RNA sequence: CUCGGAGCAGAACCCAACCUCCGAGCAGUACAUGCUAAGACUUCACCAGUCAAAGCGAACCUCAAUUGAUCCAAU
């Protein structure tokens, strides 16, 4: 009985396993597009000067206008 | 001898022919050998069961052998 | 061995053959309180036998 | 020194040899992979007309392969 | 008692090709460290000129097995340019068939990374692969 | 305690489990690897941590 | 202690007083290039060429053989560059090279090629199968004379027969159709040898296809000496380089020692050495044509074994010699348990006396 | 070590060795190496199968093993599937 | 090897630029 | 108070000093960082520490030390 249950048990799980390896393929895909989505707004930054301190202070306006705007948006829906 | 054997039938009797001529003796009387153990009794054993599994099968590097073959079939085309 | 002790003529092969024999014959030491609870045969000697 | 004619590399730099015969030390030319940035800028600053050399290890096979024999005349 | 039975037990051949395509030759592995890899038997060398194309491919110890040239007047006389991407593949064609020829099923090439990037070495490789050669050294046998 | 050594588990229930290392920070890992029962590569999931380093 | 260079060491010619005005490898091509020839070039102290390289002797191979003709180089030159001039000329070329559409006919660059160059390509496979130094023992030629042989199968296809091509025996059961094109007003001799086919001793080759006074191109006229016999490579031998010679006979010779009953299927009768064979008998010509193939075991050599040579067939196979294995010791230290059956000869148990 | 018994007046074996130990009656000794069962993880596959192999020992510990061990434990022994009655007797030794 | 005639056939660094 | 590198120790190996200097007790990337196995080195013994052919099974690791035995405990 032990061994049946736990042969069946592997059998079922192996044969499941496909659609879960296709789903985390497209997880790493996903995640590599945030990583896209993330990098391309830390690309650029400032085109007036190299600041020291003022680096990380103008970018968060637009920041938290961008995220307003998806608030409101959500909100909206 | 593979056809005097009367306990096999044809179809194994040529199966087993073309497919090991390589023991077959020019006399046409099949060969085989064993000395992998020490005891003569089980050389015996394993050889008759090789012989056995020929007979269950026929009642049923080689990438570069069948490429050089392909690249001798497609040189040899030529018209007399 | 036992071909040995056969042709020695100590066992009677006419008769019953067993461990009580064989250990009257001497063919094989036996020390039960060494837990060794018999005997085994050995593939040994298949032919001449 | 450098690997050549069957001779190995281990993870730390240690020479062994691949098959069964004499060993032996001789000079030769020295040309890295394309990946190796460090000797490629190396030989590209090199003033032209001159190379580098460099010791090898070398093992010479002593046998061969194997023999063919017979194994049944029928 | 027969003069055509009479067989040694050893058999002596002098062929140095025939362990090479029996695959149980051993090839010159190590070199690890140094960019062109003797683990080959059969190695093609390219060499691009600015006036002409040649193709070399030869055996481990040095020595030339077959050639192929835009030198050559019974290649060139066909060919506008001696240099392009056509000669090349066509270079490429003319060594396979040649391959063919002499019986070389299998050999090996060493490309750089920008040589095998160019457009005029994948051509080439391909022409000699729709020929019928594989640009790839079977794995040595020994147990 | 920037690391952590993280253990994970065959899911078809075969048992068979390893550890690696992870950064405490990211999320939970799940990696493919040759289980040899199963004898090919499929996922595991790291279930739950042992001790930093 | 130190000890003066025994030769000019190297990047002695170059000067350190001037450094920036020289000018420096400006690519791994140009590295390459000269690495490559100065590792060609010889040198005095121990290098891999000296261990590993072909211990040819240094005097140039002796062959009296088919000089080249007079050709005149001016006007072979001139109508080389009216071809060229024409070429360029030529409209359709420029688009052609420019959108990587063009080709050329494999069988005319065959046969021009083969007709101009062919030749010293074909002593070099020669000397590099190593046929030369088997047959002269060292000695080589230039097979001026171009050479087609060709295997009919069946009615409809045939086998070709060129430097380095592979030959089923099935296919060479029968005897090959050949053609070398040339009149010359006098006699021809034609032979097909095979080198790694004998097992007795070294250095000796089987014959199994002689034609001697052919006069032209025609093949049936010519008579035969050695009748015709397919090889027999056998299972586990490997394979067997056979090549047909060809030698242009200036005239009519005679054949006692070489004069052969029917086949009568003698390995003795076939054997001999081509060197003392090209001594005494070819004296009065020289070598003109060359090819070769190679063949392999088949199931028509099983049949001619069997019946046909009228004896068993030979069974060899390849074999490695033992895996080597240190002495043993009685205490080995830090050695997994398997040393011992490293040295076992029986996996099998024994018991001593019991 | 204990060379005499009060009770008896015979010598008395150390069970640790035979926790650690196994003897071959040909006189030979093995041990599990150290370290196999702690640091795993650090641990490079090579280190992790030359740990896990079996090994001998010296000459020396072999006999420093059978001075402190009895006679009980170097005896022949015939057990029922053991894979060692193949090593227990030594093969192909010269001098 | 320094007593041998082979001594200073690998060293480049007095070819190359010093810095 | 251990480990690693350089000189002292110039050229196969070894060489101390409460001798002269610079460092470490990690980090980063994979998840075949899987299993097995010929042959060899070894921090002057041991403990340990090391390289690895071929093969099965697969694709088509860097750094210098970067660290800790037995018993016992947890599972
Ligand atoms: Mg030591
Ligand atoms: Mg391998």
């Amino acid at each position: 009985q032990k061994r049946r249950e736990r042969e069946q048990h592997i059998a079922e799980c192996m044969a499941k396993m496909p659609q879960m390896i296709v789903n985390w393929q497209q997880q790493q895909r996903e995640n590599w597009e945030k990583a896209q989505a993330d990098k391309e707004r830390r690309a650029r930054l400032q085109a007036e000067a190299q600041e020291l301190l003022g680096y990380q202070v103008d970018p968060r306006s637009a920041r938290f206008q961008e995220l307003l705007q998806d608030l409101e948006k959500k909100e909206r829906k | 001898h593979l056809a005097t054997a009367e306990w096999i039938a044809e179809p194994v009797r040529q199966k087993i022919a073309i497919t090991h001529k390589n023991k077959i003796n020019r006399l046409g009387e099949l060969i085989l050998t064993s000395e992998s153990s020490r005891y003569q009794f089980r050389n015996l054993a394993d050889c008759l069961q090789k012989i056995r599994d020929m007979i269950t099968e026929a009642s049923q590097k080689l990438h570069r052998i069948r490429i050089e073959n392909m690249n001798r079939e497609r040189l040899r085309q030529k018209r007399i | 061995r036992l071909q040995y002790l056969i042709d020695l003529g100590r066992v009677d092969p006419s008769q019953p053959i067993d461990l009580t024999q064989l250990v009257n014959g001497r063919g094989v030491t036996i020390q039960p309180l060494k837990r060794d609870y018999g005997v085994q045969l050995v593939e040994e000697g298949a032919d001449t036998f | 020194w450098h690997p050549g004619a069957h001779v190995g590399v281990g993870k730390n730099k240690c020479l062994y040899a691949l098959e069964e015969g004499i060993v032996r030390y001789t000079k030769e030319v020295y040309v890295p992979h394309p990946r190796n940035t460090e000797a490629v800028d190396l030989i590209t600053r090199l003033p032209k007309g001159a190379v580098l050399y460099k010791t090898f290890v070398h093992v010479v096979p002593a046998k061969p392969e194997g023999t063919f024999k017979l194994v049944a005349m029928l | 008692p027969v003069e055509n039975e009479a067989v040694a037990p050893e058999f002596t051949n002098r062929n140095p090709r025939n362990l090479e395509l029996l695959s149980v030759a051993r090839k010159e592995r190590g070199w690890r460290t140094v960019f062109p890899s003797r683990e080959f038997w059969h190695r093609l060398r390219v060499i691009r000129t600015q006036h002409h194309v040649e193709a070399l491919v030869e055996h481990q110890n040095g020595k030339v097995v077959v050639s192929a040239s835009t030198r050559e007047w019974a290649i060139k006389k066909h060919l506008y340019s001696t240099r392009n991407v056509v000669a090349c593949e066509s270079i490429g064609r003319v060594l396979a068939q040649r391959c063919l020829e002499a019986g070389i099923n299998f050999m090996v090439y060493q490309p750089t990374p920008w040589e095998a990037a160019s457009d005029s070495m994948k051509r080439l490789q391909s022409a000699m692969t729709e020929g019928g050669v594989v640009l790839r050294e079977p794995q040595r046998i020994y147990e | 305690s920037k690391n952590i050594l993280v253990r994970m588990v065959s899911e078809a229930g075969t048992g068979f489990c390893f550890n690696t290392k992870r950064n405490r920070l990211r999320e939970k890992l799940t990696l493919l690897h040759y289980d040899p029962v199963v004898k090919q590569r499929v996922l595991f999931v790291e279930k739950k941590k042992i001790r930093s380093l | 202690r130190r000890t003066p260079p025994l030769g000019p060491m190297p990047n002695s010619d170059i000067d350190l007083s001037n450094l920036e005005r020289l000018e420096k490898y400006r690519s791994f091509d140009r590295y390459r290039r000269r690495a490559e020839q100065e590792a060609q070039a010889p040198h005095w102290w121990r290098t891999y060429r000296e261990y590993f390289g072909e211990k040819t002797d240094p005097k140039e191979k002796i062959d009296i053989g088919l000089p080249p003709p007079k050709v005149s180089r001016t006007q072979q030159l001139l109508e080389r560059k009216q071809a060229i001039q024409e070429l360029r000329a030529n409209v359709e070329e420029e688009r052609a090279a420019r959108l990587r559409t063009a080709s050329v006919p494999l069988d005319a660059v065959r046969a021009e090629w083969e007709r101009t160059c062919g030749p010293y390509h074909k002593q070099r496979l020669a000397e590099y199968y190593g046929l030369y130094r088997d047959l002269f023992h060292g000695a080589t030629f230039v097979p001026r004379v171009p050479l087609h042989v060709a295997y009919a199968v069946g009615e409809d296809d045939l086998m070709p027969v060129y430097c380095g091509n592979e030959v089923t025996p099935t296919e060479a059961a029968q005897a090959p159709e050949v053609t070398y094109e040339a009149e010359e007003g006098s006699l021809w001799t034609l032979l097909l040898t095979s080198l790694d086919g004998h097992l007795l001793e070294p250095d000796a080759e089987y014959l199994h296809w002689l034609l001697t006074n052919i006069p032209g191109n025609r093949v049936a006229e010519g008579q035969v000496t050695c009748p015709y016999l397919p090889p027999f490579p056998a299972r586990g031998s490997g394979i067997h380089r056979l090549a047909f010679l060809l030698f242009k006979q200036d005239q009519p010779i005679d054949f006692s020692e070489d004069a052969r009953p029917s086949p009568c299927y003698q390995l003795a009768q076939r054997t001999f050495r081509t060197f003392d064979f090209y001594k005494k008998h070819q004296e009065t010509m020289t070598p003109a044509g060359l090819s070769f193939f190679q063949c392999r075991w088949d199931d028509s050599v099983t049949y001619i074994f069997h019946q046909l040579l009228d004896m068993r067939e030979p069974v060899f196979e390849f074999v490695r010699p033992p895996p080597y294995h240190p002495k043993q010791k009685r205490f080995p230290h830090r050695q997994p348990l398997r040393y011992l059956d490293r040295y076992r000869d029986s996996h099998e148990p024994t018991y001593g006396i019991y | 070590l204990t060379y005499f018994s009060a009770r008896k007046g015979k010598r008395k074996t150390v069970k640790a060795v035979i926790d650690r130990f196994l003897r071959l009656h040909c006189g030979l000794w093995v041990r599990r190496k150290a370290g196999y069962k702690k640091k795993l993880w650090k641990k490079t596959p090579a280190r992790k199968k030359r740990l896990r192999e079996f090994v001998f020992c010296n000459k020396t510990q072999s006999k420093l093993l059978d001075k402190m061990t009895t006679s009980f434990w170097k005896r022949r022994n015939w057990y029922v599937d053991d894979p060692y009655q193949k090593y227990h007797d030594r093969t192909n030794l010269k001098v | 090897y320094k007593t041998k005639p082979t001594h200073g056939i690998g060293k480049y660094k007095h070819l190359i630029k010093a810095e």
